[PDB]
């Protein structure tokens, strides 16, 4: 049944809040997800200024 | 790796997608991740349906770093290695767990190596698939917008479940 949502192009949003070594920060993305080719396309951004971590180190959390 | 329920799943394997199987409720998806010789981060998720949209919802919290290490340091390159996650279903929990290795380049040729293990659980009580024992085989593409001033990401990720 949960499949059945699946089976076009979806929008994702994602947010995250972030603590590392007390660098408080936060980013939001935008993009879609088309589980029929397992294809996701996303635009993250830092919305509390500069991220305090490498961007690829976040990849799998987003 | 944060929307699993995006994953291509074989119609041979459809029986194994526990992601999808949990929506629209969703599931909690949380992870340690452990970068060797540095600290780590702990994430908690839940990734469900906000009517037609799929949201991931995570806090992140990281300790341990060393001030001049690679992550904190920032010397890690802007690029992503293709690896697998290693699935199996984690009956008592009515979910499934995740272990898994991340190398990161290193400006220097070297490698970061970022351990993941990781835990979903459904957030409704309806039935879930448990999966047999397969892998997710990952690919991920990072970019940047030319006309973007704040920092920022651009992602292209294939995900296929494989393995059974
Ligand atoms: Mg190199």
């Amino acid at each position: 049944k949960g499949e059945e949502l699946f089976t076009g192009v979806v929008p994702i949003l994602v947010e995250l809040d972030g603590d590392v070594n007390g660098h408080k920060f936060s980013v939001s993305g935008e993009g879609e997800g088309d589980a029929t080719y397992g294809k996701l396309t996303l635009k993250f951004i830092c919305t509390t200024g500069k991220l305090p971590v490498p961007w690829p180190t976040l990849v799998t959390t987003f | 790796s944060g929307v699993q329920c995006f994953s291509r799943y074989p119609d041979h394997m459809k029986q194994h997608d526990f992601f999808k199987s949990a929506m629209p409720e969703g599931y909690v998806q949380e992870r340690t991740i452990s970068f060797k010789d540095d600290g780590n981060y702990k994430t908690r998720a839940e990734v469900k349906f906000e009517g037609d949209t799929l949201v991931n919802r995570i806090e992140l919290k990281g300790i341990d770093f060393k001030e001049d290490g690679n992550i904190l340091g920032h010397k890690l390159e802007y690029n992503y290695n293709s690896h697998n996650v290693y699935i199996t279903a984690d009956k008592q929990k009515n979910g499934i767990k995740a272990n898994f290795k991340i190398r990161h380049n290193i400006e220097d040729g070297s490698v970061q190596l970022a351990d993941h293990y990781q835990q979903n659980t459904p957030i409704g009580d309806g039935p879930v698939l448990l999966p047999d024992n397969h892998y997710l085989s990952t690919q991920s593409a990072l970019s940047k917008d030319p006309n973007e001033k704040r920092d920022h990401m651009v992602l292209l990720e294939f995900v296929t479940a494989a393995g059974i």
